[PDB]
């Protein structure tokens, strides 16, 4: 998935913010007021917004790149998104 | 890396006996120890290997006042193990603090298989719950083990006391146990008798020697669960990515455990899929519903298959189940094994995280406050009463399992956005 840029173009930045959490976290195993909680915020709804965004990009068309959104969908929590 | 199993309790003794001679007709071994050159399959996360050819199981053997291992000695596999750890009560609480007394010599125990190996992953429990002489003693090492290691895993196989009402003690001693294994316990496996012995009667006709049955079915189930780890599967074939996909809360780490061959005493893979998701299949015993399922799978399995048997489950609308987070189900492929008779070759697992298992916790919740109303059911021992004077200790486990009742009710729904 390098020749179609635009989900390329944001799971890129998908693991660009994994590495900034993982980071974030193991900081501080109390409390985080360095503004990491302002930061948790932030990330979770911009986390929410590039995964719908890769989802309607989704939806060439391979079988199997298509075949993966149904054992996430299993529940249809991408239902509302 | 290598994982260390104990076993307490006279039935847990039993079972893993039995679970070693399993593992023993699954490994190039003999049945003396010796290699067998007909062998793809790793000895090293439960059998210390030197090179007197006979591998020994990392299995460390504590009990007290040894009776079955006397029938333990009198076997053909008494030159696959002696480590030298055999060393000679009724409640939780005697239990408890006849393991209080002695713990140097057994810790020394642990001490030296901890040292004996360098790569170190994983601790498994192989106990009873509320049987006696396995519990307060199991309890008390879970607490030692888990205070004294925080970077290794505890692992536990444990069996539910049910028999629909006998022994007036049991409510305490599974009361505190369940809060010892919530607390000091990273995951459990839980299984109880009465499903299995309800499978037991249906495949056979069995009546009174129930117990030899029901022995061999654990011992398929904790091979079963073991083949991803022993044989180098890719997905969870170390304990610790294993466990990391099972839990969706840090208070639930039960899993629900089935077996497709319900007797053994062609297949695509849609039909074994649908055979599992039965609850006779099952072997554990409003609505309740899972929160997430592993499944899998050990046989000759076409991998396009599976894609179309779970796209298959999708169409059924068996997905009656509604958690609140968008972990779904999950299905794994591991190979089955060689080198032994193999009959029904497809066979599957499920691990799976279920709310009905709280039935019966609040059952145990219900009796003991009966108990605790009435006031002549605690029987009054002097070492029970000398370890907790007010009795308190059990009022803040109710507690503790309450909490836990309503963090199960609050997990039930998609509706967890609040703390239950």
């Amino acid at each position: 998935f390098i020749l179609l840029k635009p989900v390329f173009h944001c799971l890129n930045e998908i693991l660009d913010l994994c590495h900034s959490f993982c980071s974030l976290v193991s900081q501080n195993l109390g409390p985080l007021d360095e503004r990491g909680a302002a930061q948790l915020s932030i990330l979770v709804k911009g986390f929410s917004r590039q995964s719908s965004l890769l989802f309607k990009i989704l939806s060439h068309q391979i079988n199997s790149d298509l075949a993966q959104l149904l054992l996430r969908l299993d529940y249809n929590k991408y239902y509302t998104q | 890396r290598e994982i260390i199993t104990l076993q307490l309790g006279q039935c847990g003794n039993q079972i893993g006996f039995e679970f070693w001679k399993q593992l023993c007709a699954e490994h190039g071994i003999s049945p003396e120890g010796i290699v067998e050159e007909f062998a793809t399959d790793r000895k090293d996360v439960f059998f210390y290997q030197a090179d007197d050819e006979h591998y020994i199981p990392r299995a460390v053997l504590l009990d007290l006042e040894p009776r079955v291992i006397h029938s333990i000695l009198n076997s053909p596999y008494a030159k696959l193990y002696n480590p030298e750890n055999i060393y000679l009560g009724n409640n939780w609480a005697s239990g408890f603090s006849q393991g209080e007394k002695i713990h140097e010599d057994i810790f020394d125990i642990i001490d030296r298989e901890a040292d004996g190996s360098d790569s170190l992953e994983g601790f498994v429990l192989c106990h009873s719950i509320a049987g006696g002489t396995g519990s307060g003693l199991g309890s008390y090492l879970l607490e030692r083990l888990n205070d004294r290691y925080p970077k290794k895993l505890v692992q536990t196989y444990s069996v539910f006391p049910n028999q629909d009402e006998d022994v007036v003690v049991q409510p305490y001693n599974s009361l505190l146990t369940l809060k010892r294994l919530t607390q000091n316990a990273d995951c459990v496996v839980v299984l109880d008798n009465t499903a299995l012995n309800r499978i037991a009667t249906d495949r056979l006709h069995i009546q009174n020697p129930s117990f030899s049955q029901i022995n061999q079915l654990v011992s398929t189930i904790m091979s079963a669960s073991t083949t991803t780890l022993r044989y180098p599967g890719y997905m969870n074939n170390d304990l610790i990515g294993l466990i990391a996909s099972l839990i969706p809360t840090p208070r639930l780490h039960f899993l629900m455990t089935g077996y497709t061959p319900l007797t053994t005493d062609k297949t695509t893979v849609l039909d074994v899929m649908r055979r599992l998701l039965q609850p006779k299949n099952v072997m554990v015993s409003t609505n309740h519903c899972y929160i997430a399922i592993l499944n899998i799978i050990q046989g000759e399995v076409d991998p396009t298959q599976v894609h179309k048997s779970l796209q298959r489950i999708r169409e059924r609308k068996l997905a009656n189940f509604i958690p609140w987070g968008p972990a779904s189900i999950q299905v794994a492929l591991s190979r089955k094994s060689p080198y032994l008779p193999s009959a029904h070759r497809v066979s599957g697992l499920m691990m799976a995280n279920h709310t009905s298992i709280s039935s019966l916790f609040e059952r145990t919740c219900r009796q003991y406050d009966k108990l605790r109303k009435r006031e002549a059911f605690l029987e009054q021992f002097r070492k029970e009463d000398m370890f907790k004077d007010n009795f308190d200790e059990m009022d803040t486990s109710r507690e503790i399992v309450q909490q836990l009742i309503d963090e199960y009710h609050a997990a039930t729904r998609p509706d967890y956005i609040s703390w239950g």
